């Protein structure tokens, strides 16, 4: 797997407090744009929810 | 910057001691600062309970130095500090570009 991009998933109940950061959720999983930066890890929710996650509560899945 | 003023300064502890001290206090936004090699950059130790990999885990994110005038510290590439200590105090609150927000600070 991890063709070019992976999916990953928020482990705690994190939210959102800044339009740029993106809301989550426990048992949600998106995708991965910019693994690239160490902070926060671009992701693309099916909804169409676009914004910084966060690095730590999110974890690689490694399908 | 006399920095051994703060707490989340200090250059006496090594890296691996960092990973363990923080590991120590065992809370959530445990931040603390490490001085690096760059006399311009040292390192924002910061631990927090997640990750499912490895639990406790130690992120390090290492103060972006971009030389300009002034501006050169930052670790968001939302806003830029010329001095740490204000990023220490901005972070400490509001809303930045840090996994947990710092929130708990640590001593050596």
């Amino acid at each position: 797997g991890s063709p070019e991009e992976t999916l990953v998933i928020a482990l705690y109940d994190y939210q959102t407090n800044d339009p740029q950061e993106l809301a989550l959720r426990c048992d949600e999983e998106y995708y991965l744009l910019d693994s690239s930066e160490i902070h926060w890890w671009r992701v693309q929710d099916k909804n169409g929810h676009e914004g910084y996650a966060p690095s730590s509560y999110l974890v690689e899945k490694s399908p | 910057n006399n920095l051994e003023t703060y707490e989340w300064y200090n250059k006496s502890i090594s890296r691996d001691k960092a990973e363990k001290l923080l590991l120590d206090t065992g809370k959530e936004g445990a931040f603390m600062v490490r001085d690096s090699r760059t006399p311009g950059t040292y390192t924002v130790s910061v631990f927090t309970k997640a990750i499912i990999s490895e639990n406790p885990c130690i992120k390090h994110y290492h103060i972006k130095e971009t030389n300009d005038s002034p501006k050169r510290y930052y670790v968001a590439e939302k806003y830029v500090f010329d001095s740490i200590p204000l990023l220490i105090q901005y972070h400490q609150y509001n809303g930045g570009g840090l996994v947990t927000r710092l929130r708990y600070p640590v001593c050596g």
